[PDB]
């Protein structure tokens, strides 16, 4: 059967400044089947306060969501996401990195 | 505002 | 400009852990504004854009009962294409259509769409013409010939050309605001060593709507499409847009690189230069 691997990126809704609210979000696109876990790390550990887009894929058929929660960026807090998928052999995570 | 089986 | 309207639907099996999980989504452009989730509590399809809201309850009650008469029809398909495939019971599968209709310039009807897949490659669609079908395998031959006898294509055609585009202009009215904009990128490029002889360059569009953009690298004018590492274009999560396109060039040839912006909202395309 066919499977594509999501594609994930990690990023703030706006430009980050330290002490500003701002969204955190992780975009996963471009994978099928739709069974996906995908989970927002502060240090390490699961945010708990995510919310998600529905269900909804790309003209050649394969599926994005959006997962998203409120944050205010620090200096020290290292933030991330983190996928498993059918694709995956084991759960990939991805850093957000404010400096791209 | 919407609208069959295969 | 041109508009589209599209309703996305997802119906997948989970043998012996219930019945298939559908959503339904339905877009303006690349704005959503309804969804139906049959795993959710309140079994009503739910506004998802701020100006679906003022319709009224006769809007909701017969949406949410077409959306679950989708559903049921995607259970219907879902055994029926483990039939034609002879596969087992045990595995999971997934059913997608999307429909819907595009509008020109005067909002009057374009172009029409009916597309369905199986497990994620395309299964049967409905032609440009609306009155003739391109079906992709052999089983899907089968669905062909039952949908010609039962004239699918003829209700098809009328809601399409109908029904499809009189709900598309009325969105495009009450929601003017939100979706007759257009909202030009703001962009700019950043320069990072990745050692002392290379450095990443990223050209940035930032805030646009609606999704539809290209960006592209130049080296003295020629294309770098083989060195271009392009992002998918992904939500803001404020209605807007952003993407991204690097390459990694020497150190001291930054200036014989250019990035370049096209999109509808820009008055002309533009180029982003380091000098």
């Amino acid at each position: 059967m066919i499977q594509r691997t999501p594609k994930i990126q990690v990023y703030s809704r706006h430009p980050a400044e330290n002490g500003k609210s701002n969204f955190l979000n992780c975009y996963v696109s471009g994978f099928h089947p739709s069974d996906i876990e995908v989970d927002l790390l502060k240090n390490g550990e699961r945010i708990e306060k995510v919310e998600h887009s529905d269900l909804s894929f790309s003209k050649d058929w394969s599926f994005y969501l959006l997962y998203y929660t409120e944050f205010t960026p620090t200096e020290k807090d290292e933030y991330a996401c983190r996928v498993n998928h059918v694709t995956l052999s084991q759960p990939k995570i991805v850093k957000w990195d404010r400096d791209m | 505002x919407l609208a069959l089986t295969v | 400009g041109s508009h589209s309207m599209r309703y996305f639907f997802t119906s997948v099996s989970r043998p012996g852990r219930g019945e298939p999980r559908f959503i339904a989504v339905g877009y303006v452009d690349d704005t959503q504004f309804v969804r139906f989730d049959s795993d959710a509590a309140s079994q009503r399809m739910e506004p998802r854009a701020p100006w679906i809201e003022q319709e009224g309850p006769e809007y909701w009650d017969g949406e949410t009962r077409k959306v679950k008469a989708h559903s049921q029809t995607h259970r219907v398909d879902l055994g029926t294409l483990r039939g034609y495939y002879n596969q087992s019971e045990a595995g999971s599968h997934t059913v997608q259509r999307m429909y819907g209709c595009d509008v020109g310039s005067d909002w009057r009807f374009l172009r029409g769409y009916h597309q369905y897949a199986y497990d994620g490659k395309d299964y049967i669609a409905l032609k440009e013409d609306l009155r003739s079908w391109t079906a992709a395998d052999m089983a899907a031959q089968t669905t062909k010939h039952k949908w010609e006898a039962a004239h699918v294509a003829e209700q098809l055609r009328a809601y399409l050309e109908g029904t499809c585009v009189e709900w598309l202009r009325r969105y495009l009215e009450n929601g003017k605001e939100t979706l007759q904009r257009t909202d030009a990128p703001k962009t700019h490029m950043t320069h990072h060593a990745v050692s002392d002889h290379e450095a990443t360059l990223r050209c940035w569009a930032l805030s646009f709507y609606p999704a539809e953009i290209t960006l592209t690298w130049q080296r003295d004018g020629e294309d770098q499409t083989q060195d271009t590492e392009l992002v998918e274009t992904r939500p803001a999560g404020d209605g807007t847009f952003q993407k991204w396109a690097a390459v990694v060039v020497p150190s001291g040839q930054e200036q014989r690189y250019t990035c370049h912006v096209q999109h509808e909202g820009l008055p002309k395309p533009l180029t982003l230069r380091w000098e």
